[PDB]
């Protein structure tokens, strides 16, 4: 329970095993192939993850979390943010750039 | 054991960076599914800066860009401040990008930076770290979105009660990076407001040039790297660090480095100025940046490629990019010396358009879209 060095490592072995070799959809965009590309796992993460192949949800939700979090705990909650308001102090977000064709 | 949690609240998950201060992960909030990205810093750090920054960010709530703090406090051996959670740097970006950033994408950039700032200075607050690594994008539908954050090196510029801006004093120790330094923090003397608009010239002429002159010096010490990178800043003119760009950029820095100590920047002539070559150069305003295309472009291509079924898969994505969106992707060139005309910069338009690509089925497909 308590936050360590140790459990904290322990965690993150856990969810990059899962990461590394689990998941399994046919996305380009999550396979490890695209990943193997980039350096900088942000890119990945934060950013191409940012893309919707079924248009509804991005694939951090889609693919991560379902592969990674929620294989490590099914109760573990992850919002669908593309289903939040365009908000008033924010730069015009054009929602067509994430949704992947065909 | 694999659940971690901070503040009772938010649990921890997959790590997404690591600074100097310590390690950055992605969370998410236990009650609504909100992601967060958690910082946890050592209370064994020799110079702990987390709980400082998370009283900035609290100062500055509110201003557009700046990071809301959800939580700060101690848990087990650590210091934990969680914040929204952001995408990529612009540092990030720029190596998406292979290093080199559109005009359109290095104005659109600069004018939320601008306010970023101006903001942070209404506020009575310095930056002193301004960096590409310091400006992220959102996610979400906040991803078109400038934020800056790490205000570890933030300070107060003026008095509150007297609104008497600080001394000006010398002798003072470089503690930003060296890279995008002002002059005048290599001589030592105290940052005022100028400092943050002169190092935020050096980060957009880097964005279009690939890198600054002074990097790739070589020194047996560090006072003696910082110290050639000084000597070199002091002696290259701004005709000399603008060359081949918009006559904009010189007259950005001319004027950033002209300001006096305790002067007010003119944050609007300094808008002005890029907004006037956005609109010279006819640049839609429809919050597309270079990644934003290229991201979408290689997506679409790649699926392609996989229902067919390195640095020259990127080029060839990128050469496809710059033939369907050609009045976007216009870039300095090396060759250069004098500064470009606007119509001259949109010769490449035509280049874009006539740009030869290499995969005639992959091709024949994108166009049956
Ligand atoms: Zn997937």
């Amino acid at each position: 329970e308590c936050l360590t060095r140790s459990n904290l490592k322990k965690l993150q072995e856990k969810i990059f095993d899962r990461e590394l070799n689990d998941i399994a959809c046919d996305h380009c965009l999550c396979s490890t192939e695209n990943r193997r590309d980039i350096k900088y796992s942000r890119l990945w993460f934060l950013f191409e993850l940012e893309m919707s192949e079924n248009w509804n949800e991005n694939l951090r939700l889609s693919c991560y979390n379902k592969y990674v979090y929620s294989a490590i705990d099914e109760s573990w909650k992850m919002e669908n943010i593309l289903l939040k308001e365009q908000e008033k102090h924010y730069e015009y977000f054009p929602i067509g750039q994430l949704l992947i064709p065909n | 054991a694999m659940d971690l949690r901070v503040g009772r609240k938010f649990r921890i998950g997959r790590k997404i960076g690591s600074g100097s201060f310590g390690d950055i992960y992605h969370g998410t909030n236990l009650i609504s599914g909100e992601e967060v990205a958690i910082r946890l810093e050592s209370i064994r750090s020799r110079h702990p800066q987390l709980d400082y920054e998370s009283r900035v960010y609290r100062y500055l709530s509110g201003g557009v860009g700046i990071p809301f703090i959800r939580w700060f406090g101690r848990e087990g051996e650590y210091n934990a401040m969680v914040i929204d959670l952001l995408g990529p740097s612009l540092e990030d970006l720029f190596n998406y990008c292979h290093r080199r950033f559109s005009f359109k994408t290095v104005i659109m950039l600069a004018l939320q930076m601008f306010c970023r700032i101006q903001y942070i200075h209404g506020r009575s607050f310095i930056h002193r770290d301004i960096k590409p690594d310091n400006f992220l994008m959102g996610v979400g539908r906040r991803g078109s979105t400038v934020h800056v954050i790490d205000f570890g090196l933030s300070k107060k510029y003026r008095d509150f009660n007297t609104h008497r801006h600080i001394p000006y004093r010398e002798n003072k120790s470089l503690t930003g990076t060296a890279r995008y330094a002002s002059v005048n923090t290599h001589l030592g003397i105290e940052q005022s407001r100028r400092d943050d608009l002169e190092s935020l010239g050096y980060v957009l002429i880097y964005f279009c040039k690939g890198s600054l002159p002074w990097q790739g010096l070589k020194a047996t010490t560090k006072k003696q790297k910082y110290d050639r990178i000084m000597e070199k800043k002091l002696n290259v003119s701004v005709e000399t660090l603008c060359s081949g760009l918009p006559l904009e950029f010189q007259e950005y820095m001319a004027y950033c480095k002209n300001l006096k100590f305790d002067e007010k920047p003119d944050y609007l002539f300094l808008a002005r100025l890029f907004k006037d070559l956005s609109i010279k150069l006819e640049y839609h305003n429809d919050h597309l940046f270079d990644w934003t295309m290229l991201r979408y472009t290689k997506a679409m291509v790649e699926k392609q490629r996989d229902l067919l079924i390195k640095s020259e898969t990127f080029n060839k994505i990128k050469l496809l990019a710059m033939k369907k969106f050609p009045t976007h992707f216009h870039y300095y060139k090396n060759e250069d010396k004098h500064n470009p005309s606007p119509e001259e910069i949109k010769q490449q338009t035509i280049l874009n358009n006539n740009a030869a690509s290499s995969l005639p089925e992959e091709l024949l497909n994108a166009l049956d879209k």
